């Protein structure tokens, strides 16, 4: 009613304004920072996919438990990525409701999750899924490459037949305007669209190079995500 | 206007905010009160439902400050459902008038007391969560509300 | 005069793309090089230094490589790497400090899985020092 | 006029930038430095009661922050700095008398001053 | 009140905002003034903590707009501590009164100038960041406040 | 001011922001408005120029948030060409004054409407894109603006 009240609310909102305005610009620069780091990993990816592409074309006819399903479907793992902070909008809203679809829509009820962030670990507590280990308040300066040592744990558990499948749910940055939420499979390798006729030779055979390539390709996919 | 309030058994306040929002009759459901609204007179269901919608609309009005500057995405999942229901209830209060038939170009629909309490109950319990909010304006009965939702689909 | 395009790359970023008449690496079997008009080839590269020589030996750039793979693509030859350093930056004082400081903590660590990581890390530190010497 | 001219605009700009202070970790190298001098200028404008400065004392008080002879020094001690400097400058060099008499900063006196500052800066806590 | 203020040496302004929180005596530390709060009178150990307290509380008031709408989640680590410390000192100001045993339902506690200064000084130095803010409500001396935490 | 605004035909708003930036006369081009700015009064050419000038100046004032903190580099590629025009437009509005002769030393400059239109019309079209922005500072006609760029 009184103007003493109004005079407070103006000063209240006007202070809020100056920070939300500041957070707009600080966020503007930070996505442009990470949109470079992601694109700078493409040369590595291109050189990586070319090797595995040739392996797919050769072992296509026969088939492989990476390029095609194992048929066992005995166990599944998942990787989730959310923000530590909030005020994102319907960003973490979409991600956590998209993994809900994957968790539900399975023949196998037994699934394990690996969350990255705060909005993930808080969510997993309430929904009551199989409680794994997590990593939050991530340091970008302490290169995320190093932080992506989760790659080691999942490839080891594929060798032991502890996991027969792996999924990742992240928000792929397409442009500054719009981002496309996605759900890709990692451990079930995606056979390339075009077949490759480039003709390689391997020093320790095809058997060993693939074994050494997988740990590096996983860390790449997680790091890129 | 201040002094007149203390000469009335029932009072129906008309707000410009409601009229401007494009809802008629532009009746404020919280500021409007009647002495008769008591279990004594109107019974159990009438009273129970009337107080419930007030509680919901009050909560919508409380959160309306925060939504204005931030948005709908921020408020919790618990609030989210109450807000969505409130907006439907608010728009359901609108109905066409026989006097304003020439204006609105719609048959003004007299709704009896028993069919209103039925409607606001079903909306509150969340049996019409599937229906859009744009299927409640200038309707009347709840039966006609769903008919408008099917009319869209065609 | 006879040169081909070389490219060193890691997960973080691409490093270089210079012309070279000869290239030097280290394989788990033994040291290996590459000449122009070499046939398509792929192999793992063990923990060891690498060296790149420009056509008509302008310069001989020296680096380090913890792990990675070599790739030959009809003309161009890429060097997939995990960690890469220029030799100059590999200072002895910086690395050696960490060596003895981790050795004491290796005693206290109980689990074998954690030991193997420290057992793997000690190889890397010594290899950086070994590369810098010669 | 030489020292205290652009300083007012700088401060008004600092006030605007001050809102971004909470997100300093990622806010450019250039703008970060503008804040740092913006912090030090505020502390110099701050002074105690019943202790007014003479014109000559104020000239050197402004000089040190504008040119940026406090930008390596921590913000905490920026008030303590000028307190102790003008004690040194009074007794030792007698530059305060020079500035007071002429009432201007020429090239000769300014270079003389810059040396005496560096002398005191190499003797400072 | 406006023309009255001029006549007084010491003024103790009481804020309803503080009374609404339920912390008596509901004294506003930013609006309360005295001509005797100077280096001359109370020395520099007194004068410096008194201001440093007011400086912290002034910052809290500014940040009170942000935590209302945007929340504590969206607040810097540097400021987060100067909020919690500000809330603790705010609640420590409240002490039980002898006359107001009929209200508070506690034995009233006198606290001398020495014991007061040390209590607030210890909160500023970040010693009692371990002790919850609920443990400062209606307590005499800091000694008692630290004790109350584990007591309950 | 309300009853005064009844009689007012146009308004000229001096900005301290533009005065501090070192552009004289200041005259905020967005705040300042007039009745006479219409095709019916001045002409079709004059109108569409003034509009485009203001729309570009507005687009620069929008992207003033980014360039102030981040920089001209850290910006969209497509807008930078329109920003580079905007900065020149704002600096072209600067004008040597006959009264200022005593102070500045530079001789004054009267400028009729037809001379200005052409000048601004060319800039936004993008004929004098290759001309540096420092040449536009305190110059009369567009004829003299291009002349000062070679001088520099």
């Amino acid at each position: 009613p009184g103007m003493k009240e109004i005079k407070s609310r103006i000063k209240s909102v006007q202070s809020t304004r100056q920070i939300t305005n500041a957070m707009e610009i600080v966020s503007t620069t930070k996505f442009k920072r990470y949109s470079k780091l992601v694109t700078e990993s493409r040369p590595y990816e291109e050189s990586m996919r070319k090797i595995l592409g040739n392996i797919a074309s050769g072992v296509k006819n026969e088939g492989h438990p990476l390029f095609d399903g194992r048929k066992e479907v005995k166990s599944i793992a998942i990787i989730v990525i959310t923000s530590d902070r909030g005020l994102c909008g319907s960003f973490n809203s979409s991600t956590l409701k998209e993994l809900e679809k994957l968790v539900e829509k399975n023949k196998n009820k037994n699934i394990t999750i690996i969350p990255f962030g705060r909005k993930a670990i808080d969510f997993i507590t309430k929904r009551n899924y199989e409680f794994s280990e997590s990593f939050s308040k991530i340091s970008p300066d302490e290169m995320n490459k190093i932080a992506g040592e989760i790659s080691e744990e999942v490839v080891e558990k594929y060798n032991n037949h502890i996991y027969d499948e792996v999924y990742v749910i992240y928000n792929k940055f397409i442009s500054a305007l719009r981002y496309d939420l996605t759900c890709e499979r990692i451990i079930p390798i995606t056979r390339p669209e075009v077949e490759l006729n480039s003709e390689y030779i391997f020093e320790p055979s095809t058997e060993y190079i693939l074994s050494a390539l997988l740990p590096r390709f996983i860390n790449l996919q997680i790091y890129q995500a | 206007p201040a002094t007149t309030f203390s000469h009335l058994d029932a009072t129906t306040v008309l707000s410009r905010n409601i009229a401007s929002l494009g809802i008629y009759p532009a009746v404020d459901p919280l500021d409007s009160t009647s002495k008769a609204l008591s279990e004594d007179v109107v019974g159990k269901e009438h009273y129970e439902v009337a107080r419930k919608v007030q509680e919901v609309l009050q909560r919508y009005k409380e959160l309306q400050d925060i939504i204005a500057i931030l948005g709908m995405d921020e408020l919790s999942d618990e609030d989210k459902l109450t807000v969505s229901r409130a907006r439907k209830i608010e728009r359901f209060f609108s109905q066409p008038f026989s006097v304003a038939e020439q204006f609105t170009g719609m048959e003004g629909k007299y709704v009896p007391v028993k069919e209103t309490i039925r409607g606001f109950r079903e909306i509150l319990e969340g049996k019409h969560d599937d229906i859009p909010e744009q299927a409640f304006l200038y309707v009347g009965t709840i039966e006609e509300a769903v008919a408008k939702s099917k009319d869209l689909a065609k | 005069m006879p040169s081909f395009d070389v490219s060193v790359v890691t997960q973080v970023k691409k490093i270089l793309e210079q012309e070279a008449g000869y290239l030097r690496l280290r394989t788990s079997e033994g040291d290996i090089g590459i000449l122009p008009n070499h046939a398509p080839f792929v192999a793992e590269l063990s923990m060891g230094k690498m060296e790149i020589e420009s056509p008509n030996k302008d310069r001989r750039d020296i680096y380090f490589l913890s792990g990675g793979f070599l790739e030959i693509s009809d003309n161009q030859a890429t060097v997939i790497a995990d960690e890469v350093f220029p030799i100059e930056k590999i200072d002895v004082e910086s690395e050696q400090a960490l060596v003895e400081n981790l050795k004491k903590e290796l005693e206290k660590v109980s689990t074998e899985e954690e030991k193997r990581k420290l057992q793997k890390k000690i190889k890397i530190s010594l290899a950086k020092i070994d590369a810098k010497n010669n | 006029k030489q020292v205290a001219s652009k300083v007012k605009l700088e401060l008004a700009q600092y006030t605007e930038l001050l809102t971004f202070a909470q997100f300093g970790s990622d806010l450019d190298k250039a703008t970060k430095a503008q804040l740092e001098r913006g912090h030090r200028i505020m502390e110099i404008l701050k002074q105690p009661q019943y202790h007014p400065f003479a014109v000559e004392r104020q000239v050197v008080s402004f000089y040190i922050v504008i040119n940026g002879h406090l930008d390596d020094i921590e913000v905490s001690k920026v008030r303590r700095f000028e307190k102790e400097l003008l004690d040194y400058l009074k007794a030792n060099t007698n530059i305060l008398t020079e500035i007071a008499d002429k009432k201007a900063l020429d090239k000769d006196l300014e270079e003389k001053l810059k040396e005496s500052i560096a002398n005191f800066k190499k003797s400072f806590n």
